[PDB]
């Protein structure tokens, strides 16, 4: 009872800006102990309008890159509040409809390797994450059309070991999709800056090992090959380190990564 | 706050980490 009062109250909160700050803090933490806290956020007048407003004000503070701990605190307690609206089913057709994604782009373009963006790039993915682990095409669809891939490839590339997992996760589950597949492979271009930036992070992953990142990229490589005209291409571009006794050492826990790459050497021999 | 920052961000890769997970 006075748990879910205490709930209503900071939703309500969220709509002046006099009550926002505390009400984001307090929210952003219970939000995995309420379930149907999405709804209860969608539904309430101008708590969307208010967590926007939250993303918005910290633009001139992106570019140039003076957020500070504290700014990036606030907007990632908003940014938390979005990843569970995008995760909800009875709010996720809505949001994307809303396109929410859009607002988190500027975010995802920063390079600044300070804590503030750090901490800004992790949980505007985490969103994307959300979104994608739903499984649904016309997230896929959106997010084609929308100019992501190459936003989390700049991630993959030079990001956190976290953030590089996450973004590796959003095209892992873009590829997992039929159309997704399909459209990365649809190109020669398409394909090989994909496939550059996957073997970029086999190089760095041979050096410092991540048996969670390696996870991922080694889903994506398998996913890859069940594109025809994208197994003729890995059959000569795939890392050798993934052909050898790289990774062996780092796979010996972890079974389910040692099947999938199996699978890859089995799909590229014929 | 800088400390605060520092757990936020903790807290964040935990619950990410959990969401990769499959």
């Amino acid at each position: 009872m006075l748990e879910r009062e205490k709930i209503y109250q900071w939703i309500n909160e969220l709509s002046s800006p006099e009550t926002r700050e505390n009400a984001l803090l307090e929210l952003s933490k219970k939000r995995e102990s309420v379930p149907d806290l999405a709804p209860m956020l969608w539904h309430s007048f101008g708590t969307i309008a208010a967590l926007l407003q939250e993303i918005v004000n910290i633009y001139p503070s992106i570019n140039p890159p003076t957020l500070t701990a504290h700014q990036s605190n606030r907007v990632c307690n908003a940014l938390a509040l979005l990843q569970c609206v995008a995760s909800h089913p009875e709010t996720r057709s809505a949001f994307l409809a809303a396109h929410i994604p859009l607002f988190l782009y500027p975010f995802l373009h920063t390079v600044s390797k300070t804590r503030p963006f750090e901490y800004l790039r992790l949980t505007s993915l985490g969103v994307i994450g959300a979104l994608v682990k739903t499984d649904e095409q016309e997230v896929i669809n959106f997010l084609l059309t929308t100019e992501i891939i190459p936003l989390c490839l700049r991630i993959m590339e030079s990001g956190s070991e976290l953030s590089k997992t996450v973004a590796t996760f959003i095209l892992q589950k873009i590829l997992l999709d039929d159309t997704g597949l399909a459209y990365i492979c649809q190109t020669y271009e398409r394909f090989s800056h994909v496939a550059m930036i996957l073997g970029k992070m086999v190089l760095q992953l041979s050096k410092e090992p991540s048996a969670r990142l390696l996870k991922h990229v080694v889903r994506c490589y398998l996913r890859l090959s069940d594109n025809p005209r994208a197994r003729e291409a890995l059959r000569q571009c795939l890392p050798d380190q993934l052909k050898d006794t790289t990774f062996a050492q780092v796979l010996k826990d972890d079974t389910t990564t040692k099947r999938w790459l199996a699978q890859l050497v089995k799909n590229l021999q014929e | 706050d800088d400390q605060q920052l520092d757990h936020n961000f903790k807290q964040m890769e935990e619950h990410l980490a959990l969401m990769v997970e499959g």
